[PDB]
C-alpha cells in the first residue's frame, strides 16, 4: 500500500536508529574535540524551527499536526546518522589515522545535511513543502547547501532514480538562479577574492568553493549551450565563441547575474555572437529551441529584471542592458576563444 | 548613428 519512494526510504532506514551507531561514536571519540554534542544540539534546533514551521499555518500552506512533523524528523535524523556514518568512514584522514576534529566542527555541512536529508524525506511524501521551503525555514545559503547533494547522492546508493533527479533539480536551480540573488554569500565569497571570478580554463582543468561553485556552473551551462546549438544546427565554430562571450558576461559582467537567470546571459550571448560573426539565428530562432529545454519556462525569457524594480522581455534586456556592457567584447570576432567543457 | 548589434524582433503569445 505504501509508494515506491516511501518503501525506499523505509528500506534504507530499516532497523537503523535516530541516534549514532557505535561506529561513529568510536570516529567522534577518536577526535581531541569529540562533536558529538554539538551535533545533537545542532539537529535539535533544526528539529525544533522544522516543527514550528510546520505547525505554523500561513496562507501559501495551511500547517499540518505535531506527529507528522515528528515522523518526518525521525525518518530524516536516521538519514541523517546513516550517511554521515559512511561520509566520516570514508574520509581519507579516518584511513590515514588523523584527528578528524576540524571536519566535524563545520556547523554548515552537518546542517546542510540534516536540511537534505529532510528534503529527501518530503520529497518521498509528495509534499507540498517544495524546495526551497527547507532552506528558508533553516536559513541555509544556497551556495552553501549545493555542495552536500553530491557528497549525498554518492554516500546513500540506495536512493532512488526519482530521488537522485530531485537532488539533481534543486542543485541546477541554486546553479542557475538562487545562488546569484543580491543576499547570496555568493557574492562575499567573490568579494573575498577581490572579485576575481574564477575562469574555466582554471577550474575545469583555482581551488575552493568560489572554484567548486563555477566549475558546477560551467559544466551546467556547456551541457545547455550544446543542445542549443545542436537544435539551430550551428557551428561548433560559433559555440566556441558563444562560450567565449558567455565566459566575458561571467568574468567581467558578474554583476549582470545578480537576481538573474543562467539561461537569460546565455541566450543574449547566442544573439550577439550568432550575429557579430554573421553566422545571424533571430533572438526568436533561440528562444524557440530553448523552450524545449527542461529547466526552461516563459518567464525566463518573459519575466527578466532591467531595474532595481522593472520587468521586460529578454530582447527589451539585451537591448538596453546586454549590447551596452558586452559590444566592445563580442566586436573583437566582427581571436583568443575559451577552453569548452567536455 | 544606428548600433546594429541591437534586436529589432518581436513575441507576445501571452
Amino acid at each position: 500500500e505504501f509508494t515506491q519512494s516511501v518503501s525506499r526510504l523505509q528500506s534504507i532506514v530499516a532497523g537503523l536508529k535516530n541516534a549514532p551507531s557505535d561506529q561513529l561514536i568510536n570516529i567522534f571519540e577518536s577526535c581531541v574535540r569529540n562533536p558529538v554534542e554539538n551535533i545533537m544540539k545542532i539537529l535539535k534546533g533544526i528539529g525544533e524551527t522544522f516543527c514550528q514551521h510546520y505547525t505554523q499555518s500561513t496562507d501559501e500552506q495551511p500547517g499540518s499536526h505535531i506527529d507528522f512533523a515528528v515522523n518526518r524528523l525521525k525518518l530524516a535524523e536516521i538519514l541523517y546518522y546513516k550517511i554521515l556514518e559512511t561520509v566520516m568512514v570514508q574520509e581519507t584522514r579516518r584511513l590515514h589515522g588523523m584527528d578528524m576534529s576540524v571536519l566535524l566542527e563545520q556547523d554548515i555541512f552537518h546542517r546542510s545535511l540534516m536540511a537534505c536529508c529532510l528534503e529527501i524525506v518530503l520529497f518521498a511524501y509528495s509534499s507540498p513543502r517544495t524546495f526551497p521551503w527547507i532552506i528558508e525555514v533553516l536559513n541555509l545559503q544556497p551556495f552553501y547547501f549545493y555542495k552536500v547533494i553530491e557528497v549525498v547522492i554518492r554516500s546513500e546508493e540506495g536512493l532512488s532514480r526519482d530521488m537522485v533527479k530531485h537532488l539533481n533539480s534543486i542543485e541546477e536551480q541554486i546553479l542557475e538562479s538562487l545562488a546569484w540573488s543580491h543576499d547570496s554569500a555568493l557574492w562575499e565569497a567573490l568579494q573575498v577574492s577581490a572579485n576575481k571570478v574564477p575562469t574555466c580554463e582554471e577550474v575545469i582543468f583555482r581551488t575552493g568553493s568560489l572554484a567548486l561553485f563555477y566549475r558546477k556552473v560551467y559544466h551546467l551551462a556547456s551541457v545547455r549551450l550544446r543542445d542549443l546549438c545542436l537544435k539551430l544546427d550551428v557551428s561548433n565554430e560559433l559555440r566556441r565563441k558563444i562560450w567565449t562571450c558567455f565566459e566575458f558576461t561571467l568574468v567581467h559582467c558578474p554583476d549582470l547575474m545578480k537576481d538573474r537567470h543562467l539561461d537569460q546571459l546565455l541566450l543574449c550571448a547566442f544573439y550577439i555572437m550568432a550575429k557579430v560573426t554573421k553566422e545571424e539565428r533571430t533572438f526568436q530562432e533561440i528562444m524557440k529551441s530553448y523552450r524545449n529545454q527542461p529547466q526552461a519556462n516563459s518567464h525566463v525569457y518573459r519575466s527578466v529584471l532591467l531595474k532595481s524594480e522593472e520587468r521586460g522581455d529578454l530582447i527589451k534586456f539585451y537591448n538596453t542592458i546586454y549590447v551596452g556592457r558586452v559590444k566592445s567584447f563580442a566586436l573583437k570576432y566582427d581571436p583568443p576563444l575559451s577552453p569548452f567543457p567536455h | 548613428l544606428t548600433e546594429e548589434l541591437g534586436c529589432d524582433e518581436i513575441i507576445d503569445r501571452e
